[PDB]
């Protein structure tokens, strides 16, 4: 039946959340020259 | 550090052996050893130290008004420390991405 897919399908979509906020916090810790980039050296 | 090897020459002989020099004529106690130090020591060392005194009292005299001698005093070592703030805080900001991966894991 179709409930292993589901599963699966929710399984996915966990990880892919999961991977989306280590992602939004990577963009925050990974920009880190633009607010200080107007007296870097 | 020129000057700094001058004072600690000065000071190493500051205590010169010419205070000490007041027991050397009392050597002649065996006949009418160390009776050569009643000639270097007794008043040449006591001589050099004088001397170089007044060699170091006679420098260029810099400092006649304000505040010479500066040097610091001025900017961005202070915005050095904060380059390693900065470079503290991308720290931080790893270790919390390393914190979140190892959640994803």
């Amino acid at each position: 039946e179709r409930r292993e897919i589901a599963e699966v399908n929710k399984k996915l979509k966990q990880k892919n959340q999961q991977l989306k906020q280590i992602m939004d916090q990577l963009r925050n810790l990974i920009w880190d020259i633009n607010a200080m980039l107007a007296m870097r050296n | 550090n020129e000057r700094l090897r001058a004072l600690e020459d000065i000071e190493r002989e500051i205590g010169a052996i010419l205070q000490n020099a007041g027991t050397v004529i009392l050597e002649l106690s065996k006949e009418k050893r160390l009776l050569d130090r009643q000639a270097a020591a007794f008043t040449a060392s006591v001589q050099h130290v004088e001397a170089e005194l007044s060699a170091q009292i006679r420098y260029l005299t810099q400092v006649a008004t304000g505040q010479p001698h500066e040097g610091s005093s001025y900017s961005s070592r202070k915005d050095c420390q904060m380059a390693l703030k900065r470079v503290d805080y991308a720290r931080l900001k790893l270790s919390d991405v390393a914190r979140t991966c190892e959640q994803m894991l």
